[PDB]
């Protein structure tokens, strides 16, 4: 079932991506790379405080519809 | 020759100006579509505390972030580091985004740089998927150097950007090795060879044993995609960058 996800840089710039409970968090960066131009290796991918597993999916983390993970492209 | 020294002076003096507040967000800043130059300290500081107050304050902020404080003075992950200084190298008065051009890939990068103009300067944006990596090669007018930061989750370890240009920023790179790096079969060299040339050409210190090449992507794409510049656009939009105090 289709859910919108806010990603959410530190400069509070804003993304909306449509993606489904199954999809992939590896994936969700991948999508985050076609708007940013951040490679999935160089994206720190945070939701509920902490950095998402690549083979694990969006319902794995109860991401729903306006859930807003936070983009930190800082060392 | 002096050329090479007015470079320097450039990226030295666009680095330590980095130390300030608002060079420092004007700089890394990920709005794309719009110039560089157009980017305003102070609105983006507000954009900054209005994502804050949407999250219930600073303390709050940092633990949805994972610590990370918005207002700090950062230095950029690689993709965020490649898209930013290339915009700063590239834009007179139309705005780039690096986010939307176009790569090669199914062109060799020799093949590519033997098609131009020795007579003007090129950057070159490699988004190599082998490496996880996003970085710069500038090819002022042949000589090439390595513009690049790195989370350090990959094959190399971690450099910040100003270490990078402190130590690698004027120290020109083989086009050979670059060749061969950027090479379809880079992915089937000899591990000595790729943590050799990932070193040399992309190792802060030179050095193959900080270079693990199991982390390498085997099948990952290597894309690049050029762009000319005007040498005193770059000086300019560094001016900018580095004169907001």
């Amino acid at each position: 079932a289709a859910m919108l996800i806010k990603v959410k840089t530190l400069t509070g710039k804003e993304i909306e991506i449509d993606i489904e409970p199954t999809d992939k968090v590896e994936r969700i960066k991948e999508r985050v790379e076609e708007k940013e131009g951040i490679p999935p290796q160089q994206q720190r991918l945070i939701y509920s405080g902490k950095q998402m597993n690549d083979e694990k999916t969006a319902a794995d983390y109860k991401i729903l519809g306006g859930s807003v993970l936070h983009l930190v492209l800082a060392l | 020759k002096h050329r090479v020294t007015l470079r320097k002076a450039t990226l030295a003096s666009l680095m330590q100006s980095l130390s300030g507040e608002s060079s420092n967000r004007v700089m890394w800043n990920d709005r794309y579509d719009t110039l560089l130059i157009a980017r305003d300290p102070r609105e983006i500081k507000n954009a900054i505390e209005k994502s804050v107050t949407d999250f219930g304050g600073l303390e709050n902020y940092k633990e949805l972030t994972g610590g990370a404080d918005p207002f700090a003075l950062m230095t950029p992950v690689a993709g965020l580091s490649a898209n930013n200084i290339f915009k700063l190298m590239t834009e007179k008065d139309v705005p780039i985004d690096p986010t939307s051009i176009e790569y090669l890939e199914n062109t060799s990068f020799a093949e590519h740089v033997n098609t131009l103009d020795s007579h003007k300067n090129y950057v070159v944006i490699v988004n190599d998927g082998r490496l996880g990596h996003k970085f710069l090669i500038d090819l002022p007018a042949r000589t090439a150097y390595i513009i690049q930061s790195d989370l350090g989750g990959g094959a190399l370890p971690a450099v910040r950007v100003e270490d990078w240009i402190s130590r690698r920023g004027s120290d020109p790179v083989s086009l050979d090795e670059l060749n061969q790096l950027l090479s379809k079969d880079f992915s089937k060299m000899p591990d000595d060879v790729q943590t050799r040339l990932l070193a040399s050409i992309l190792q802060i210190d030179k050095d193959p044993h900080k270079v693990d090449i199991k982390k390498l992507h085997l099948d990952g794409k290597l894309r690049f995609a050029s762009h000319e510049y005007d040498f005193r656009q770059f000086q300019r939009n560094a001016q900018y960058v580095a004169g907001l105090g």
